[PDB]
DNA sequence: TTTTCCTCGAA
RNA sequence: AUUGAAAGUUCUGUUUCGAAGAAAACC
């Protein structure tokens, strides 16, 4: 299992509306994450054939782990929801075993918008390494699932709606996983969590939880 | 009317003027004499004249103190009631305008709950240099003795209609110590309004003759007369003094 | 139209005042953006008001208009030109108040009736039926020539007493020097016509008759203006002015001449008044120049000596 | 399309107003951002609005019309631009509601062929089926010229009275300088052709027609705005208007010329015109310059001395 | 593929209402955060969205295909850039829908031929089989620089009124003025190629027979924008713009500069290219800058002097 | 340094 | 190539008409 650490330089902002009156989220789910990374390797197609559908070139990615966190101040607003934060700063780490250290590098410095057209972004560095399991108390900032149990006081805890991977084909409506945010409402801002994961990333300092 | 330009000859407050030669134009410091310090000696005279061919004088004009009637110390002193309301004031004028002839050749101001205003009839300005000092006088004989306040007649104005002929003849005499070396010297006696050319070249006063029968013609008057002294030419200020009081 | 620019010159000078302050009393100034060798600077300078002018044109014009015979309101017999602004005026000289906007034309012709001042100088009254007319005589404020790099004026303040025998008396004025610049402009052709626009009624043959007396009257009333017959503060502060530069045109368009600002604004405006007059499909162009201080002028055009001269001459055309 | 760039120097001037406070009349006055060697900063500055303008365009162009033989409407027969946006101005014009969208065409030609305000100066009627017509000139804000760090304008307040004999009377206006500075385009390509896409509809062959003569109004009618005739308050505060600077380019594609902010904005447009030219695969560049105040122009251009004389440059190509 | 950023210096503007309250057009505006040592506030200030700038990009690529000879569709002569999204747009055009999947990519040719703006701008076609294609330019929100300790942008309301002779006509507009900053990003070596798996069907030899001209067109409409000719309310509301600083990079892969927000943002990039060039085993990466407000460069950047000659060199390679 | 005023109207 | 792919809240309007800080005073 290696990771690999990546710190985006946001132009303007970023917003993606939520499916099904158009509010925004806080912050981009995985599913944002992995398409930025596959666009580096899939670039100039928009339609594959995966043997019955049509249904993304970034179908292909999707047993990558990728998770996200702020680190500046920004601002909701609903004016087709949109998170502004102008020359802010972003965090996002992709853990996996399925590719080389090589390719996950190749394809972590091509990354260019997150979420819609008009969301540029600029790749500032990367490190490449390794992460270590682990099991016990540890302290995190990036958002992970529901079923994580938390010792500490639930005062920093916001509840979002996210989906799987089957919403990568058309007409068809990825599955509901409800995740747990620890994030100050306004300003936006995140704050750290301990918890008791049973199933830890270290990866440089910074327990990613993910199970 | 009668406008005269003046030129004199003498040999400390100064002044800023905007000088013109061949190069363009400059700005300079020079002397000059205040414009109420000829004033002062024209009411003086005026004073002195009236005085000696028995015309009406105030208490505190007696003493050559030109307060006037501006403040109710003065009223109180002379001897005259305040004006009640606006249609009050006209009366108040004329009580005014019939013991004092200063109040009426060289108008007069007072303050408070009706205040009541008189522009002075003789109108004169600064003494510049062209040291050849230079300057020029304005008078409006024609208003000497008529009450300026609109409103309705009242009782005692015989008494100004028989009076404005000596008052007329007073005021004109009374020219003679402003215009008392005189070098270049000219007057205007006209219907209409005119105003001479300064003293500030040489040739001036052909200029405002030229002009004078022009005016006349274009402002449909009936009286222009001028007179010139260089040292029609005269010799002496009296002799022009008695041709303004017989015509 | 009747143009025109004028430059003069003026010392030892207070004709516009402003609010007091302590014992001094304070000559109008204003700013002035001027351009040097440098670049572009900002100045305070003396000025001298563009109402006073007016006010000064509005008396010689009542008095020439009752000298001739035409009428005269009653308010502004008095030298006290409040016109038909307010409710009182209006019982004064009495005359109805507007009904409608149909009659408010009926209205303007019986004021046009009574005042030639309410006629040439324009007036407003707001109310219901607010009605207005615009003056034909339009003025600016007198600015000394922003001609090189040094502006050619100078302010400064004096000292006098008043002297009593009793000391229980000491005040301060404002003087002025300045090489003063204006412009004017006559529309002779809309004088004594209805400005409202509607339907004919009684009252305007009338009105047609005394038109070449009231353009007579208006085009003597210049007279005034350009001799230096204006301002405040003449019985003791008399001003020793002077006529240096003039230019007049008359016109069958729009046409405005260039300020007296830079020592060649005679030549510049004739030559765009014979592009103009071309350009603009005008029939008729026609100047008139006065020159004392000797500076260049140009070609084919009349040169006259007086402001008399210019008067008559304005008046046979 | 002709565009240009402008530059004036005005004095003791209060052209545009806005709401006045108890007995003050304000200037109109907006913020700008202005880099100067510490950063950028912003002030606070007089502007003269970008619709007087307008106004004082068709204005002169409605007195060139009616004096020419081309048709003018009704209500714009009098100064009041309303044109064909209420209910109200068609039945008094006599003009037809469009029906549908089809119809729409045929409504433009008739509101086309009788004023040609509605043509050169664009319209709007709102309503079940909408009708746009963009103005084919565009104009912009008067804005004091932001060169160097500090603004070369000033603006201040003067005290007012009336006189009176029975007092029982006092206002105060605000007055500005500034160094204006301001640019324009109009496009003559599109004069007299319908803008609403649909069918050939009868009565287009006499706007074919008229269309030299509509051009070569609309040409003249440039001539008060680059002369100084627009704004209010001229009757006592006239200004002293002056023109300094301007730049005037002809071409058969678009094209826009730098602001009147840098002294040097002549060359650069030049420049830019010559490779815009070669860009874009033009046909046509032209460009004609007026320098008063001696700055840098470049070579290989028209220099003239005058308006009247663009004008008739502009009118001969 | 060419990635910029460009800051641009804009006064006296309003390109962008939003829904108007009462008679008071309002501008649009984004909240930010500034913090200062006693804490936080958060500022609203005015932006410039980025639909509208794709709006006048579609314009000036229709204008420049039109006049060079490339196909326009029906609905795309005129400005309405609905493209080929429904089936009445496809019945007006004349091409009938696609069957299933494997039919698809045929008919995104057939759309690829009748239509540029369909190929640069992008379409989408929402039915029972859908097909779409992702626009080849990307534009961003135009966003003033939150550098330093203050916010350079300032917004104001402004008042006007319409004239009338019958009164029984009152409206206020907001205007702006900020130091704005953007982004964009255009793919080139996509243009003219189909977006879709399968195998090559018939008329992909016109395509690249057209691909050269497609290319150079879409080149050529960045003039427009980098220009200035976007926006709204530009008849009476025209707006003052300058370039400051832009730096433009021509990579092979993936790649886009520093916002332009930083007062240092062209060191940064340069490094951050040679880094991403290294790595990511490029062999050609240029980086064109236009310099004005005089920031810090480096080494190893060519330096140009207008946006003309920026647009020729994009054209050569 | 004394007196007087210190905006009206219609959108 | 990412609930992503396609979208100008755009056109039309003067803050205008009018009004003296004036009267009296010795360095």
């Amino acid at each position: 299992m290696i990771y690999s650490k990546v710190f985006l330089k946001l132009h303007w902002g970023f917003s993606v509306v939520k499916p099904l009156a158009k509010p925004g989220f806080y912050l981009p789910p995985p599913t944002t994450l992995i398409g930025a990374l596959s666009y580096g390797k899939f670039r100039g197609v928009d339609n594959i054939n995966l043997g019955n559908v049509y249904g993304s070139p970034a179908y292909n990615f999707r047993n990558i782990m990728a998770t996200a966190r702020l680190e500046s101040e920004g601002v909701y607003t609903e004016d087709t929801g949109k998170v502004y934060i102008p020359n802010g700063r972003l965090v996002v780490v992709y853990v996996t075993d399925s590719i080389s250290k090589e390719e996950l590098e190749k394809l972590c410095w091509s990354i260019t918008r997150i979420g819609c057209k008009e969301c540029l972004a600029s790749v500032e560095n990367v490190e490449v390494g390794e992460a270590k399991k682990v099991s016990g108390r540890v302290k995190t900032r990036y958002y992970f699932r529901d079923t994580v149990k938390v010792v500490g006081r639930k005062e920093f805890l916001e509840y979002v709606t996210f989906w799987e991977e089957n919403g990568y084909i058309w007409g068809k409506e990825g599955s509901p996983v409800r995740y747990i945010l620890p994030i100050t409402t306004y300003p936006l801002a995140s704050k750290e969590v301990e918890v008791e994961a049973k199933e830890a990333y270290e990866v440089g300092g910074e327990y990613v939880v993910f199970s | 009317m009668i406008s005269g330009s003046v030129r004199f000859l003498v040999n400390h407050r100064t002044a800023p003027v905007v000088l013109k030669t061949s190069t363009g134009y400059l700005v300079r410091y020079v002397p000059v004499i205040s414009g109420e310090a000829l004033a002062h000696a024209y009411q003086a005279s005026l004073v002195d004249i009236a005085k000696k061919e028995g015309l009406p004088v105030g208490s505190l004009s007696s003493q050559y103190e030109f307060i006037k009637f501006s403040t109710d110390e003065a009223l109180k002193i002379e001897g005259i009631k305040e004006p009640k309301d606006y249609n009050d004031a006209r009366r108040f004028e004329v009580e005014v305008m019939l013991k004092d002839v200063i109040a009426d050749v060289g108008g007069f101001m007072y303050a408070g709950g009706a205040p009541v205003r008189r522009t002075s009839r003789i109108k004169l300005g600064y003494m510049i240099p062209a040291a050849l000092y230079t300057f020029s006088f304005e008078l409006d004989e024609d208003l000497i003795a008529v009450p300026s306040t609109f409103g309705e007649k009242v009782k005692g104005e015989e008494e100004l209609e028989r009076q404005k002929a000596k008052r007329v003849k007073s005021a004109i005499k009374a020219l003679y110590s402003l215009l008392s070396k005189l070098m270049s010297l000219v007057v205007t006696k006209t219907d209409f309004p005119f105003m001479p050319e300064p003293a500030h070249d040489d040739d001036y006063i052909k200029t405002t003759i030229m002009r004078l029968g022009k005016a006349k013609g274009v402002l449909n008057g009936n009286l222009a007369k001028a007179y010139v002294i260089n040292n029609t030419v005269l010799s002496t200020v009296e002799d022009l003094v008695v041709k303004l009081e017989e015509e | 139209m009747i143009s025109g620019s004028v430059r003069f010159l003026v010392n030892l000078e207070s004709l516009n005042g402003v609010e007091s302050i302590g014992n001094l009393t304070k000559h109008r100034t204003a700013p002035v953006v001027l351009k040097t060798s440098t670049g572009y600077l900002v100045r305070y300078v003396p000025v001298i008001s563009g109402e006073a002018l007016a006010h000064a044109y509005q008396a010689s014009l009542v008095d020439i208009a009752k000298k001739e015979g035409l009428p005269v309101g009653s308010l502004s017999s008095q030298y006290e030109f409040i016109k038909f602004s307010t409710d009182e005026a209006l019982k004064i000289e009495g005359i109805k108040e507007p009904k409608d906007y149909n009659d408010a034309r009926r209205f303007e012709v019986e004021v046009m009736l009574k005042d030639v001042i309410a006629d040439v100088g324009g007036f407003m009254y707001a109310g219901g039926a607010p009605v207005r007319r615009t003056s034909r005589i339009k003025l600016g404020y007198m600015i000394p020539a922003l001609r090189g790099d040094e502006i050619p004026a100078q302010l400064e303040a004096q000292f006098h007493v008043r002297f009593s025998n009793k000391p229980v008396a000491i005040f301060n004025v404002e003087v002025s020097s300045a090489l003063y610049t204006f412009s004017f402009e006559l529309d002779e052709d809309l004088i004594a016509v209805p400005s409202t626009f509607g339907e004919k009624v009684k009252g305007e043959e009338e009105l047609e008759r005394q038109k070449a007396k009231r353009v007579k009257s208006a085009i003597k009333a210049l007279y005034s203006l350009l001799s230096g017959n204006f301002g405040g503060k003449r019985s003791r502060f008399l001003p020793s002015m002077k006529l240096m530069s003039l230019v007049v045109t008359k016109t069958d368009f729009p046409f405005m001449p260039e300020p007296a600002h830079d020592d060649d604004y005679i030549k510049t405006t004739i030559m765009r008044l014979g592009k103009a007059k071309g350009v603009l499909n005008g029939n008729l162009a026609k100047a008139y120049v006065i020159n004392n201080e000797g500076i260049e002028v140009g070609e084919g055009v009349t040169v006259l000596s007086t402001v008399e001269d210019l008067v008559v001459k304005l008046e046979e055309e």
